[PDB]
């Protein structure tokens, strides 16, 4: 999921 | 150990106000009237760029980081359109009869007829904005309601004994925001009766925001099948979570 | 003007409790293995009969008669499924993991699979019932929440100043109930908030249920009553 | 003509 990736993104 | 449960009422408002996302511009060019496919292009493109800031806004909402990544995904998937809609309605308070999607995109309900079926949702958003205007909704109250939407819209859609303490942790943060809202109204000089009434009025509006998001989600899926306007990959994933 | 705003909080509670509709029974053939068409027939037949009692319950809600006929129609058309659902959820509190549609019609989530796409709404209803059970929702609070749905759900799709005044009256009534039950000030508005936030999910379930009911229309699994079709049609 | 009109007036 793009959302999961953006939420964990750093 | 959560720092969200340790925040005071003023520290809660301070954290939420500092976390506010920016107001983005659309690609609207008033030199040529747009079609249904291009007007929806501006709307969906704007929403897609707002989702990126909303995700980074959600992390700064106190208590949200304490949740598991799958729970954060679930809350955002369920609430994202509600959060866009209350933001739109908030920006539009000072513009009666119009919806301020972007500073360069201010639309009345007549121009909203360019998209088929978007008329009923347009009046509902206008009525919500007019209701916020009649209530003289405060920015401190607004950031509280938006955080409630993030935490509440998906809490009743979650098994183990470890799922309760996280579910109870969300209701604890929600209770904190309630305390924060009453704190604001007590400062404004309202009696205890007026505080409870205003608190109820604000929360009942969230019922209509959910309704607007449901109908908006079904309308967004309509044009997705119609292959009218290009929808971004993130927006499609957000749309598939509800279908 | 309206005689509802002159009532006291206990008089409001008593008037709401007395206006309660009865718990109706389902059609009594216990061929417990259900088909898709048979259970949909049972549920829509139950909804049709409940709708008739709901309309007469709405008349007895303080302040509802003061509204015009057009406004009474709009509120019930927008709220009827929400009102059916919160009643179902309230009936199912003492039956964890099951939904008490009627005393002789108690279904579990495994029985929700007999219909295409119904198990999703079943889990949401069960979760709402579990949430009321954990909050120890009282009947006096339930009747306040049900009336709130009636007056609130359609109010922003429009006189309107009077509905908001009755809504504040029910808010005063809810706080009055929590003050009697011994709750502190902080516990009062915290519980008030928790109750009202559940109404957002009830709206969600209704919208999903309205979609599912519309699929039954253009699949023609079982004929729907004209009244149920007119209530369903008002959501386009 | 709506059935809801009739039941509300009876
Ligand atoms: C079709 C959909 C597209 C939806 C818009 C998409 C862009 C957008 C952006 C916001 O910042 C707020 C709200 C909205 C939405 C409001 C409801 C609309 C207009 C629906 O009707
Ligand atoms: C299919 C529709 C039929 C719907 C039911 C009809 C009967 C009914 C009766 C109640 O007292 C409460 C709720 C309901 C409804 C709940 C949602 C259902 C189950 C939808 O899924």
């Amino acid at each position: 999921k793009i959302l999961h990736r953006l939420l964990q993104d750093s | 150990n959560s720092l969200a449960l340790s925040l005071t009422a003023d520290q809660m408002v301070s954290a939420l106000l500092d976390a506010e996302p920016p107001i983005l511009y659309s690609e609207y060019d008033p030199t040529r009237p747009f079609s249904e496919a291009s007007m929806m292009g501006l709307l969906t493109n704007l929403a897609d760029r707002e989702l990126v800031h909303m995700i980074n806004w959600a992390k700064r909402v106190p208590g949200f980081v304490d949740l598991t990544l799958h729970d954060q995904v679930h809350l955002l998937e369920c609430a994202w359109l509600e959060i866009l809609m209350i933001g739109l309605v908030w920006r539009s308070m000072e513009h009666p009869g119009k919806l301020l999607f972007a500073p360069n995109l201010l639309l009345d309900r007549n121009q909203g007829k360019c998209v088929e079926g978007m008329v009923e949702i347009f009046d509902m958003l206008l009525a919500t904005s007019s209701r916020f205007r009649m209530m003289n909704l405060q920015g401190e109250e607004f950031v509280c309601l938006k955080s409630i939407i993030l935490l509440n819209s998906g809490v009743y859609t979650f098994s183990t004994l470890k799922s309760l303490e996280e579910k109870d942790h969300i209701h604890r943060v929600l209770d904190k925001i309630t305390d924060t809202l009453i704190h604001l109204m007590a400062k404004a000089g309202l009696t205890l009766q007026q505080q409870h009434q205003r608190l109820a009025q604000l929360l009942l509006i969230l019922s209509h925001i959910r309704h607007m998001s449901n109908k908006g989600m079904e309308h967004l899926y309509s044009m997705k099948c119609k292959n009218v306007v290009p929808l971004s990959d993130l927006l499609l994933e957000m749309l598939d979570a509800h279908r």
